[PDB]
């Protein structure tokens, strides 16, 4: 009986593993077809069709305290920017990132002006005479409720004020009429300083002195409301990775317009007439207005695919190849 | 018991040249079959006719 | 208006609110689970305040399937749990659902969890003997009729057959009302216990509660306090007299060590919270019976590595009247119930309340006994022969003592197919003077083991 | 052979889909070790499967305010940094189905044994809570192991848990894969109710161990019926601990529909070796003995969810063998006295017992089995009902008089009692005896006959 | 571009990378080191990835000189060693540099150090019995052709001269190829093992790798993975039968543990490393021999503080198929090979292996020696004469035993200056068979003191 | 640089009754920011009726351990 | 894009003196001395050797050989 088995087992596993070597032979030759058939640019107009109609068919980072505290604080820069204006706005980001800069060198000052507490008027005091002459009085008008309020941790109140100095710039932005162009060279700015990992890095210079960077931005990198938050950034970076803060910095000024942004991927050249359609459809999807940025790639080649938030939908010949070939049995 | 594992060495010498003779004439019919199955695969591949 | 989960890292759970809306410490809170199989309702005791608005909580049921930023509803009271009458004859869980017929408890009166121990006032010291017939019990650790008896004893010497041989002896009797504790006690074991207490018809007087060890630390822990808080129903609302059993009373102060961590207590000695006395003496302290209404607890402790020097065996022993005290060394020479008749001790034995024919022979066994385990280390390698005439004849009693301190339990049928026996309390003091002044040297050595009195022991030796 | 073998792969290639759902992706941010902390992921359950891109898998053992602690179920040489991680939508779960009898697999429940995929029936949850007191039954029909030193002395019922305690090199696979060997001859006969299938989880084993131990049962024709989860020392500390939950898993499946089962879990104390490894790297503060404090709620949780179903449950069981290996012989250790506080009973192998011919080596007076007399024929309830009791008196007796230059009449007759009893209970290592020749056996002992 | 070093700790080196080229774990890692007689080329293996573009990295040379900042390139691989028929002859440190000429190797085959252990189909079990010619290791520790053979034991009990005797007894003959791990051992050792195997003429047929104490933690880990690459390649490419020698593998424990404390993991039980038992199993299991093709491992590994209990002692006691446990107390009687034989122990002593006669009488000398141990609490404190006559009769006889256990080994010439014996497995059996069964307890104890079976006995009794 | 250790200087200076308020509560501690004249050892009073000793000072909280009925402590209740 | 390459190299073209940030029972951590070499040894105003074993991303651990008791915060360490 254990050598009538021992038979059996040896016939299954003989016609297991022609099942494994046919179908290893069959996806093989399929993936060579469909990476022949991909090659048409008609073939990659028919996949994101098929894929554009099948989508058809179907402060959250921070704590409690500094999330409170940084609302009632946009709250209060809503009604500074409703009297402000561009010659106004542009002063006071610079000096909102001035300020920044202080807290973030005089280390002690800024462990005692975050200090949460209700009686928070010795610390109105303190920044008073510190700032009264240095600086203009609609950034202390601004800086009394960004300090009078209570934070997480004594980072977060640096995280604010740099925050405020970021919205107070993209104002210009959106007064002037040019939201379209600054989000057009943040995404530009964010691809190169993705696609450029040496400059980057030494962007992320935190551990040396700023000023070396704004200068290398200044010679390397325009509208200048995007070298002004590049610059600010850059200044103000303690530790982020510079590319995951200028995209960071394209997700706000997007969020501004009260939409989100859908990085996208395909063969080459999305043509406009999927890009309206794309637009439409991912509106449908996630009940937003939204922005596409094209981030195309030969390797995914076929079909389409989208990250937006933490969720994906991702058809592509690659994607299914792997499927497939997964799948065997 | 020696018998018996005399009878079970000889049925796997009878079944290691059965199926050596089994795996060479499936895989005849077999290189004829891939073509046709990789032809399906590669439409259900792309979602479409090809 | 309501919460949100932040973090999840085993059972301990932390919880955001709105500024205002901020649950007080031991709220129930409930979080919908929603995937699949693992669907429920989740109920969360707030056991800290972290600041923030936050709040980190213990999950009376696993945390599988909960996801981050899900809703989180606070109950505005603490866990609570069915009393009265009708929760006697049916088994619970922890949160008071029953266990046998789904939503039973939910028109009773419902009694939070948590309440204080009786004020000092209203406590006065228990003296009535309560008797067993037991040998080992009914000698040398007379039990308190009202008062906090326990069961000592490491891991497998036996104490949940001692435990439901108690039951069998005390409650099968007793008048007034039982309850059952489960807490992290073998699920087996709790239906063996129940389908016997059918079987019996007690089950009729007697309410249930388990939270057996396959549950999360939340439950471990709550499940001794509900089963508490309904002894306290019967012992305040009621004044009818209650026995509590609780195996295993341990199991508590262990699902503190496991949580204590993640609610980022630093450890103390040997790894358990640093609350451990505290916990411990507040759950303790409610089991106590107040002036004119008496609860009986029966509590089986375990001790972590047979180490009676563990901190948590170590800090129980205050909270005792009776001690039984099981030992692997008594277990291992096949003296089941495996009481160490010198480790075990009882407040109620001295003269005044045992009377001095009990208590002398008592003091002569444990004289006896001690004198033997003196000699036990000279016995073994110089041998017993070397020793005095009144030493040998000493050990020749205390050998027979030991063995006559073992009694075949109505519980350990199984363990013996024998059935179980009863020696009243005037024939256990009896067999023991006689033996102490060896009335019995003549006999056998083996003819005493197992054996349930004086006229069992005659005809055992003649037997033999 | 060749139109099923084409006719199979047709069948694939026109079921084959398209995965154009959305999904949710989080990046590795950090890994190493066998741990990976994934970035985002904003709605990942607790324990929730990960897929890794490399194929492999993980678990979503913490979850923080912005980064989730996975744990790799798998090669994790091939995880790094700014990677993708995708969610499964699925409680961490393994397959089962009566496919798995005779296999060798992964705590994932995919084959290593090299023969051919696993048919599964279902998923089951890893996490499934145990059957509540109201749905569990007395322990009444025994598991005969066909050792004269367990059967008679500490028996095993089904339903119960049966610790197998010792040091090392003392015979605990050996009664273990002797129990699992010798269910065959109640197997054949096609009956449900006679017919246990058995589980044999080797934690830790080295492969080569797990090889001796697959022929072992393949001689027997064990591997008819026996499933191995297989965590050779090999692979990373996740799948080393998870390993008894794979195999309760897959024992669970037939007990719930009215099978009976066995597990053997070899070995628990390397279970609890590589939950600690776990817990070490995802940092959790150290309690006892460095053991993370949950590790009586790793092996309670494991242990807890094997018992006898009541018949409104169609009756089934399942039996659990954990082994332990005692460093230095010392029965009062922690993990020891966890594991014979959550079991029903222990065979203490004492290694001593063991050189002195005593073998299986059953420490007569430590070992217990709590379920006593219901987990044995009435025949054997006769003739052996009170035999443990009697030979640990016996080495009780005989450590006494080792020294005494004389005995009484009784205490002679005691002293050369036992010594028959325990040239009785010896047993060489593949000998199983039929229930109807261990009565027959032990009763020759215990009426006196050998006297 | 390349990376950059942040952080260094002793030979841990966190290096950082642009955001998109960061290694895979277990690259090689080139940094330069620039200052005076010091300056080399630094290889630097990847750990763990700690995010933002760092690696946190172990070296593999002393770190010392190494500047903050220095460009650090990776070489898109693993650690790489010397594979071939040529490798034969030489001695290599874990990096595959040749130590006597170190342009050579660098134009072979290079397999890196990391692999997968065979899978599970093509692994069999191994019951050869390998004959050694020593007593107790043929008779109660009988060693497994291609199986994986320990010898433990303490500081300074005999690790080392068993290794170097093993060498003799198998390695001359082995018509095979040996591989030797030194896995921090002495360097001493490593030379006077070079020049022996230079003089008996092995070295021809043997490669060895060094790794020896004055090594910093990476090498003196990863020598173990080299040593078994170079060994995995015989046995596979080359399809030799290979020996693999590893003195001793405590040291890869310990090792690990060093960076583990580096890497900043938490501490195990008395400061191990968590993944202990996976760091021992990654190594232990690649050490095996799988359907076609045999690898008689050989591996002393030390017992710290001589605490068999230790966890590394402990883990890696799982792997073995032979276990030779040498003792202190062994080696204080004068007893060498100072083998314990009653913690020593062999997979293959089964009837149905060593045949029906060598079982009984294996077992007839460990229950001899077995009960002895167990008199040895009377012993210590009584002598000989006060035990019982047929425990005396026993002890004789065990004492008689336990000496002749003790053999002259051929690498002992080089301390006694007495040459060595071999004695054959036949004439084992019949000695201690004669020896059980009583024939010669005439001869006085010192008559089987470091003597080669029993016409060396005859010749020894005769010069008394 | 001077004037900013001048003005620290002077709203340390800076610092009826004195309130505090509960900021984190568990098991038997309650850590109680303001408070800025508290002394080691001094008795806290939380409005429950409920006292606490003030064992601990901090750079910016108080660790007071509680000396009975501490259920009825939580975050944001006023201490004097 | 050469432009970003060469101010790279530029940035990378540009008797340093670092100070004791924290000291204690034998023990002190050094900011600065971005050049400083793993096992350097480096000096303390009061004529005081010290060892530079951790090298941190801002900090460097030094062993103090010798007279620790004249060391403090905020000496120039060379």
């Amino acid at each position: 009986a254990q050598g009538a088995q021992q038979i059996q087992l040896m016939r299954q596993q003989l016609i297991r593993q022609l099942r494994t070597g046919l179908g290893a032979e069959a996806v093989n030759k399929a993936a060579e077809i469909v990476r022949a058939h991909v090659a048409d640019p008609q073939a990659q107009s028919a996949t994101v069709d098929r894929f554009l109609s099948e989508l058809e068919q179907m402060t959250s980072r921070l704590r409690a305290a500094s999330r409170q505290s940084l609302a009632a604080l946009v709250e209060k820069f809503d009604s500074v920017a409703g009297g402000l204006d561009a010659d106004g706005l542009t002063n006071l980001a610079d000096e909102l990132a001035s300020v920044a800069k202080l807290l973030l060198s005089e280390t002690a000052l800024n462990k005692h002006l975050a200090e949460p507490t209700d009686d928070s008027a010795p610390k109105v005091r303190l920044l008073e005479r510190l700032l009264s002459d240095k600086v203009s009085a609609t950034t202390l008008d601004l800086l009394r409720t960004a300090v009078s309020n209570r934070w997480s941790t004594e980072s977060n109140l640096i995280d604010a004020v740099e925050h405020t100095a970021r919205l107070a710039l993209l104002k210009r932005a959106e007064i002037a009429g040019e939201v379209d162009e600054v989000e057009e060279q943040l995404f530009r700015f964010g691809r190169v300083l993705d696609a450029e990992p040496r400059l980057s890095a030494l962007l992320s210079d935190y551990t040396t002195p700023a000023e070396g960077r704004v200068a290398l931005l200044d010679k390397a990198l325009v509208n200048q409301t995007a070298a002004a938050l590049l610059s600010q950034t850059v200044g103000l970076l303690r530790g982020e990775r510079a590319d995951e803060a200028v995209i960071d910095l394209a997700e706000l000024a997007v969020s501004r317009r009260g939409e989100v942004v859908a990085h996208v991927s395909a063969a080459a050249e999305l043509s406009d007439a999927q890009r309206t359609r794309l637009t439409e459809v991912l509106s449908r999807i996630y009940g937003r207005p939204v922005s596409v940025q094209l981030h195309v790639d030969p390797e995914l080649l076929g079909g389409l695919s989208i990250t937006v938030g933490d969720e994906v939908i991702d058809g592509s010949i690659a994607s299914r190849l792997a499927a497939a070939q997964t799948g065997l049995p | 018991r020696a018998q018996a594992s005399g009878e079970v060495a000889q049925t796997l010498t009878q079944a290691d040249q059965q199926l050596s003779a089994q795996g060479d004439q499936v895989r005849s019919g077999l290189e004829s079959s891939v073509d046709g199955l990789s032809a399906k695969l590669a439409s259900r591949i792309l979602g479409v006719d090809v | 208006t309501a919460g949100r989960v932040v973090r999840i890292t085993g059972p301990v759970v932390d919880v955001e609110f709105p500024r205002g809306s901020v649950p007080e410490l031991f709220n129930a809170l409930h979080a919908e689970i929603t995937f699949g199989a693992l669907a429920k309702t989740l109920t969360l005791e707030v056991a800290q305040h972290l600041g923030d608005s936050l709040v980190r909580c213990i999950s009376m049921q696993p945390t599988d399937g909960l996801v981050r930023g899900v809703e989180v509803t606070d109950t505005g009271a603490s866990i609570s749990v069915p009393v009265g009458d009708g929760v006697k004859g049916h088994v619970f869980n922890a949160l008071g659902d029953c266990l046998d017929d789904p939503g039973y408890g939910k028109d009773f009166e419902h009694w939070s969890i948590h309440r204080k121990p009786p004020a000092f006032s209203d406590l006065e010291p228990r003296t009535e003997m309560l008797e067993t017939g037991l040998k080992v019990v009914d000698l040398l650790t007379p039990y308190v009729r009202g008062g906090k008896i326990a069961l000592f004893g490491g891991a497998g010497v036996g104490k949940t057959v001692l435990i439901q041989e108690m039951i069998n002896r005390i409650a099968r009797n007793f008048g007034g009302t039982s309850v059952f504790a489960g807490v992290g006690e073998r699920t087996r074991e709790g239906n063996d216990l129940w389908v016997e207490l059918a079987d019996a018809n007690v089950l009729k007087d007697t309410a249930l509660v388990f939270g057996q060890m396959d549950e999360p630390p939340g439950t471990r822990m709550r499940v001794a306090l509900s089963a508490l808080t309904m002894a306290e129903f019967f012992r305040d609302e009621q004044g009818q007299d209650v026995l509590l059993f609780i195996d295993n009373i341990f199991r508590f102060t262990q699902a503190g060590s496991e949580v204590s961590t993640l609610l980022g207590r630093m450890p103390s000695a040997v790894g358990y919270q640093p609350t451990l006395a505290d916990e411990m003496g507040e759950l303790q302290e409610r089991i106590t019976s107040t002036r004119g209404r008496s609860i009986t607890s029966m509590q089986a402790v375990y001790v972590p590595a047979d180490d009676y020097t563990d901190p948590a065996p170590a800090t129980t022993f205050a909270h005792l009247d009776a001690t039984t005290e099981l030992s692997r060394a008594v277990f291992s020479k096949g003296i089941f119930p495996a009481v160490d008749p010198l480790a075990s001790s009882s407040t109620i034995l001295d003269p005044a309340i045992v009377g001095d024919e009990h208590y002398r022979v008592a003091q002569e066994v444990i004289r006896i006994l001690q004198r033997y385990k003196d000699l036990q280390d000279i016995i073994a390698i110089l041998g017993i022969d070397e020793l005095s005439e009144e030493d040998k004849q000493l050990v020749n009693r205390a050998r027979r003592i030991e063995r006559f301190l073992s009694q075949n339990m109505m519980a350990a049928e199984q363990f013996t197919g024998q059935p179980g026996s009863t020696v009243p309390l005037k024939e256990t003091i009896e067999a023991f003077d006689k033996l102490t002044k060896g009335e019995f040297d003549h006999l056998p050595e083996q003819a005493f083991f197992l054996i349930g009195g004086l006229d069992d022991l005659a005809k055992k030796a003649e037997s033999l | 052979s060749a139109a099923d073998i084409e006719g199979a792969i047709e069948d694939y290639v026109s079921s084959f889909s398209a995965d154009t759902e959305r999904e949710e992706i989080g990046t590795v941010i950090d890994a190493g070790d066998g741990i990976a902390h994934v970035e985002g992921l904003p709605s990942v359950m607790t324990q929730e499967l990960l897929e890794f891109p490399g194929g492999v898998l993980g678990v979503a053992l913490n979850l923080d305010e912005h980064s989730v602690g996975a744990v790799i179920l798998g090669e994790f040489e091939k995880i790094e940094e700014g990677q993708q991680v995708k969610r499964t939508g699925e409680v961490l779960s393994v397959p089962v189905g009566d496919a798995f009898l005779g296999r060798v697999v992964n705590p994932l429940g995919q084959p290593i044994d090299g023969q051919g995929d696993i048919a599964a029936e279902t998923r089951r949850a890893l996490e499934l809570q145990a059957p509540s007191v109201v749905q569990r039954q007395s322990v009444s029909e025994p598991l005969q192991t066909g050792i004269k030193a367990i059967d008679a002395m500490t028996p095993i019922g089904r339903g119960q848990r049966q610790l197998i305690i010792g040091d090392r090199k003392t015979g605990k696979t050996a009664v273990c894969v002797d129990t699992i060997l010798n269910q065959r001859e109640a197997w054949l006969t096609g009956d449900p109710k006679q017919q246990v299938r058995c589980v044999y989880v080797a934690i830790g084993q080295k492969g080569t161990t797990i090889a001796s131990v697959k022929r072992a049962l393949e001689e027997g024709g064990a591997m008819e019926y026996t499933t191995i989860v297989a965590a050779p020392a090999s692979d990373a500390a996740g799948f080393k601990w998870l390993a008894p939950y794979t195999g309760s898993a897959i024992g669970q499946h037939w007990m719930y529909n009215g099978k009976h089962v066995l597990i053997v879990f070899d070995d628990l104390s390397k279970q609890a070796d590589a939950y600690r490894a776990i817990s070490l790297l995802l940092r959790r503060p150290p309690g006892r003995e460095a053991f993370p404090g949950d590790v009586f709620y790793l092996h309670s949780r494991l242990l807890e969810r094997c018992a006898k179903l009541s018949d409104e449950l169609g009756g089934g069981s399942m039996t659990g063998l954990p082994i332990i290996e005692t460093k230095a012989n010392d029965i009062s250790a922690f993990i020891p006295t966890n594991v014979i506080s959550i079991t029903d009973g222990q065979c203490f192998l004492e290694s001593d017992l063991f050189n002195q011919g005593v073998r299986p080596a059953i420490n007569v007076g430590v070992s217990v089995s709590r379920v006593g007399g219901a987990a044995q024929i009435k025949a054997m309830k006769e003739v052996a009902g009170s035999l443990r009791l009697d030979l640990s008196q016996y080495r009780e007796l005989e450590a006494f008089a080792a020294f005494a230059s004389d005995l009484d009449a009784a205490s002679k007759a005691q002293l050369d009692r036992g010594a028959r009893l325990v040239e009785l209970l010896k047993q060489p290592q593949y000998s199983p005896l039929a229930v109807e020749e261990q009565v027959v056996a032990i009763f020759l002992g215990t009426q006196g006959h050998l006297d």
